[PDB]
């Protein structure tokens, strides 16, 4: 392998000199400490080397030297209920190893390799193996983890071990040429992994939030996008978005933000229980975490090591939801690295690829036929972080034109407490035509006529706002007013749901058809009542809007009893005017 | 090593940089020591190292250097400042000289300015209510320990008051978390960057009368010192509140005077090094290194100190969306702003309660910490004060005299709440006469219209008269 | 058949390679690794000492040892059939279908000449697409170039 000198260093940049032989993106050790580098540029004798650690101390004159390896990652049993850093270290052995502090030149290994693991083999001697196909099963926290041989190994089986327990290191299938096949392999993190067959998106993907999952839904493989600026509430979404969803594995990505928000979901997580299987909340979740001083070239590898777990979580069967916290900063790192490499920038300073980057980011989401036929399904949400929320910035342009789903936030409605703040205009899904089969026999035969209704007077009542705003509210008819209070009501009942509250912090599929059914037939009841004669001052003063928007309180097991109630209380209430 | 060693052969003067050509042996991020031809010595840093030559940005002005006589020696390979328990009660400058007469300090130890990232297992949730006395900030923004909250002003609008009765009025109540343990007061330390007389003398003064001297470490850069010490000054404070909170016990609050300068000090060097830039100019790495300086506060699990930061910035033309606002809230874990209208009718504090935002509001607040009520009635409050802010701009349309009889409720709501809720002037209130003005107001509502508060609460506290309080 | 091994500059989508004098601006070249991989790329500038190719793909595996460059064809051209009716290509002549390749009758360069001013005529008839909106009254007429203009969610 290569070895060469330090020739210039300048930030998180090092040219390393007498560097012939060296290959693109290779990963390398710079000084006597060993930090970890990644070759970007080749130049003659020399190489231009980014480096993942602090480079403050370093000398001209040190050694550097090429492993010849890409970057990779270890991808086996134990990655459950940890936290690692953007190049996959543990950090909860760093927090052992160095006091509160992090420092430069700790080796840790992903996985641990003194845990010993249940094997039970399902293969024998004889049977053909392929990429892709199960060697045994090992129990991990209520799941079953399936030990996959690596996706480009073919051969014949030699000898198993028997059932008992073993290391991770320890080779449990031998093969016919000699290769062993261990409990874990490693994958380079810019390759995806390959599969037998995509699929077409059939089924939603529950996220717990009424405006969500009826209005903009996303299917299981589909990707979805969440911009706004700082206050409006994307972090609080993604969260909630973790804790009450019906995916089996939880992969997120803190890029380039908070430490107190990664310290939130360690603290909080253990305490809560999953939805679909009942214990620990984070027996399920996976958490990458790089925060905003941490250094900064590892902000893309984060992004890389997170989309590689999610596609290997994938390959089991399981269906994944991977959020990613703030994909702005892997931009931002990328402009400041652009810097360091004098060369031609894009419209606002970012390098001309990143789009590129992007698409190639978005575009390993969807539901699959694995390589050992099984199903799974991956999908995507990410979040945006304008500068002053312009939203013509080229990175929400460059996501606008690959995703399925655009949730907006608005600033003008997070600064009056209204949440979780998605402009109803600004927004859109693609997915709504093709759940309908679904939705028809899982929730009710009338469900997208309800919901279709509910646009239209939202698209109705934003017509009116324009009038309202020339000639004021009072100006209007009857039948218009009665227009506008509806939206009014729709807005504050409906769409507004409190994250941190008690019982409305989850909503399923029925309580939301219920109180669209309640609001769809006080306003056909008002807009009868209308036209035989009855002023409107008269009809909203009755108690049944206070039944109607208290309903959101109203517990899952509750509930079926006061819609029942308050349907009855409808026709009570509307005969008696006129 | 114990020997020195000189480098002469500089080869370019111009601006805040220098280049020398053999200076192969100096470490990145070293601080070098810059020899006049007449003995005088000044500081400097490398910024960029090669075997070719290093670049050196120079701290003082360049006046009085040539290229014949000027030499360059080594101080220390990583920039470190000595620390001890003994600094409390001083005064030094930007670069960590005494200024006010007494002897040089003895170190205990000596600690990298650039500090280390925390470890985010290491940390812990900050849930201490800190009751400041003033009704907006403690009702509606609530501010915990262990919190970065900065503070948006203007050109004319009293910051530097406010942050001065934060800091004298600042305390605990472990009477409502049933601790029932006094606590101690809070150390302060104090970082000026670019400030002028007329600011300085008024701190000064403050702490002086309040006392406050013997328990506070203070860091000056005067407006008329040369602008390049301003990159080191926020980094050598932090390290200093860091030791004291982290080794010591203490509880230290931290404040900033003003990070535009900063801003402008880093964009200096950032025009002088060519860099791709990022909106208006500013360098385009300029959200990572104002994360280095913010992100070094909190509190750490199985220690008792804890630091806490009220920075202090200007917004240019009030315009929330210039570069240094943006990166400063997208940072920080909330803001509180500040309002030239509220300022021009006479109210103090100017706190405008919209834009402002308080993020671990909810840790520190509920039943057994404050009181059951606090977050539904911070979240009426907000709604009534938006809807007569939309009353406002109907009343410009149509005229007052056609308005509706409800809408006339929430107009004077909302000009009673700012007539009476903000303005308190210098007294200091509790957190349970602020609850008890905030249902005041809330009482001119009818009382189907709290549809954020639960019957249990209204039941409770309803239907008390603002004339009680204040007649 | 001749391979360039002057490599001596990679960096992102760009490579330089010397003594490339014989390479027409424009070309299309095939750049081989030490693993046997074979990407596509394209000339972008031709010099005395060193000629510029953008290359397709990613250049992850390449190195300045190993790396190797050979022509495919001067002009990008494309074979042309009546065979194409029910074929699907993925944007560079490569079928997708899994279908055999065509045979072709022609082979056409990509860039197209500009028609003669003094050749057109005048559009005289309709194209009947279904929709009312569009048949009735915004009619179009054989030879008329009519875009349609949408938003991001519209269908
Ligand atoms: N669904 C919600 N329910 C209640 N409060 C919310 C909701 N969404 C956001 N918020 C409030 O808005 C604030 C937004 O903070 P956060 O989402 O962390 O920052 P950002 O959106 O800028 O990343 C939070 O402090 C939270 O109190
Ligand atoms: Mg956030």
């Amino acid at each position: 392998m290569i070895q060469g000198v330090i020739q210039k260093i300048a930030g998180p940049a090092v040219i390393a000199k007498g560097m012939l032989g060296a290959r693109m993106y290779d990963i390398c050790k710079v000084g006597e400490e060993g930090l970890v580098g990644e070759i970007i540029r080749l130049d003659g004798d020399t190489a231009f080397v980014q480096v993942y650690e602090d480079t403050s101390g370093l000398k001209v004159g040190e050694p550097v030297v090429s492993t010849g390896l890409p970057l990779a990652v270890e991808l086996g049993p134990g990655m459950l209920n940890g936290i690692y850093d953007g190049i996959q270290r543990p950090l909860e052995r760093i927090r052992e190893k160095t006091g509160i502090y992090i420092t430069r030149g700790v080796v840790v290994h992903a996985l641990d390799r003194e845990k010993k693991w249940a094997w039970t083999p399902m293969v024998k001697p004889g049977d053909e193996v392929r990429g892709g196909m199960v060697l045994g099963t090992v129990p991990e926290f209520g799941f079953t983890h399936k030990i996959l041989v690596p996706p480009d190994v073919r051969g014949r089986v030699k000898e198993v071990k028997p059932a008992g327990e073993y290391t991770v290191e320890e080779p449990v299938v031998v093969l016919e040429d000699g290769t062993e096949l261990k409990m874990y392999h490693t994958w380079p993190v810019r390759r995806a992994r390959p599969v037998q067959r995509k699929l077409d998106p059939n089924t939603p993907f529950l996220t717990g939030m009424r405006i969500l999952d009826v209005l903009f839904p996303v299917a299981m493989g589909g990707t979805a996008a969440i911009p706004g600026p700082f206050g409006s509430g994307k972090t609080v979404t993604q969260q909630s978005l973790a804790k009450w969803s019906n995916a089996d594995v939880v992969v997120y990505v803190g890029c380039g933000e908070r430490g107190n928000e990664m310290t939130d979901v360690l603290v909080e997580f253990p305490e809560l229980t999953d939805p679909k299987t009942g214990g620990p909340l984070m027996h399920r979740t996976v958490l990458i975490a790089n925060t905003s001083n941490m250094p900064v070239a590892a902000r893309e590898a984060s992004i890389y090591v997170g989309v590689t777990i999610a596609e290997y979580f994938r390959d089991q069967g399981f269906s994944v939801a991977l959020m990613a916290d703030s994909t702005s900063r892997w931009a931002e790192a990328l402009r400041e690295i652009s810097s360091r490499l004098e060369e031609m920038p894009a419209e606002e300073g970012y390098p001309p690829y990143l789009a590129a980057r992007l698409a190639a980011f978005y575009e390993r989401a969807g539901k699959v036929i694995t390589l050992g036929g099984e199903e799974g399904a991956v999908t995507i949400v990410g979040a945006v972080s304008p500068p002053g929320g312009d939203m013509s910035e080229p990175v929400t342009q460059s996501t606008l034109r690959i995703v399925g789903a655009f949730w907006r936030l608005d600033a003008s409605l997070a600064f009056r407490r209204h949440f979780p703040a998605i402009n109803w205009n600004g927004s859109y899904s693609l997915f709504t035509s093709a759940l309908d089969p679904w939705y028809r026999e899982n929730v009710a035969e009338d469900y997208p006529e309800l919901r279709d209704a509910i646009s239209e007077l939202l698209q109705r009542e934003a017509g009116l706002q324009e009038i309202v705003q020339l000639v004021g509210p009072d100006a209007l008819q009857d039948a218009e007013r009665l227009v506008i209070e509806v939206g009014r009501i729709i807005r504050e009942d409906f769409l507004q749901q409190n994250a941190y509250h008690e019982v409305d912090a989850y909503c399923s599929m029925k309580k939301a058809y219920g109180i669209m059914k309640m609001i769809l037939a006080f306003y056909k009841e008002a807009e009868a009542a209308i036209k035989r004669g009855v002023s409107i001052d008269e009809i909203l003063q009755l108690p049944v809007l206070e039944r109607i928007g208290r309903a959101r309180y109203v517990s899952e097991e509750e509930f079926p009893a006061y819609f029942e109630e308050a349907m009855k209380e409808i026709q009570g209430a509307f005969k008696a005017l006129a | 090593d114990l020997l020195k060693k000189e480098y002469t052969g500089i080869t370019y003067i111009s601006g805040p940089l220098l280049f020398v050509e053999n200076a192969k042996d100096l470490a990145y991020g070293a601080i070098v020591d810059i020899k006049d031809g007449t003995g005088r010595v000044r500081g400097g840093q490398v910024i960029e190292v090669s075997e070719e030559y290093a670049v050196i940005q120079v701290f003082e002005e360049t006046t009085g250097l040539d290229l014949a006589t000027t030499s360059v020696s080594l101080v220390e390979d990583v920039a470190r400042l000595g620390v001890s328990k003994e600094m409390l009660g001083r005064r030094f400058n930007g670069i960590g000289k005494p200024i006010d007469g007494l002897p040089p300090i003895t170190p205990e130890k000596r600690l990298p300015i650039t500090g280390l990232p925390l470890n985010p297992v290491a940390r812990r949730k900050p849930e201490q209510f800190i009751q400041t006395g003033i009704s907006t900030i403690d009702v509606m923004n609530t501010l915990v320990r262990g919190q970065k909250l900065p503070i948006f002003s203007g050109s004319g609008l009293p910051a530097n008051e406010i942050a001065a009765q934060i800091a004298r009025q600042a305390t605990v109540r472990p009477d409502l978390s049933g601790e029932g343990e006094k606590e101690e007061p809070f150390a302060v330390v104090f970082a000026a960057m670019g400030i002028t007389q007329r600011e300085l003398s008024y701190f000064i003064q403050e702490f002086e009368r309040t006392g406050a001297l013997s328990r506070s470490v203070l860091f000056l850069n005067k407006a008329d010192d040369p602008t390049i010490e301003r990159i080191l000054t926020p980094r050598m404070a932090l390290t200093v509140a860091e030791y004291l909170a982290f080794e010591h016990d203490y509880h230290v609050l931290v404040i900033l005077t003003d990070m535009t300068n900063y801003c402008e000090a880093l964009r200096e060097i950032g025009a002088a090094r060519e860099e791709i830039p990022g909106r208006r100019g500013y360098p385009g790495y300029m959200y990572t290194d104002l994360a280095t300086i913010y992100e070094r506060a909190g509190v750490v699990e199985g220690k008792k100190g804890s630091v806490t930061q009220i920075p202090i910035l200007s917004m240019p033309d009030d315009d929330r969306t210039h570069p240094i606002p943006d990166l400063t809230g997208y940072i920080t874990e909330g803001q509180i702003q500040l309002s030239r209208e509220l300022h021009r009718k006479g109210i103090y504090p100017p706190i405008d309660p919209l834009p402002s935002l308080s993020r671990l509001m909810n840790n520190g607040v509920g039943k057994g910490k404050t009181r059951e009520d606090h977050k539904q009635v911070s979240d009426q409050l907000y709604s009534a004060y938006a809807n007569g802010v939309d009353i406002r701009k109907l009343v410009a349309i149509i005229g007052e005299d056609a308005l509706t009889e409800n809408d006339r409720r929430y107009l004077q709501f909302a000009d009673a709440f700012e007539r009476f809720f903000i303005n308190q002037g210098q007294q200091n209130r509790s957190i349970e006469e602020s609850l008890q003005i905030a249902w005041a107001l809330l009482s001119m509502l009818p009382q189907g219209e709290l549809k954020r508060i639960s019957k249990d609460h209204i039941g409770k506290y309803y239907g008390q008269k603002l004339e009680e309080i204040w007649g």
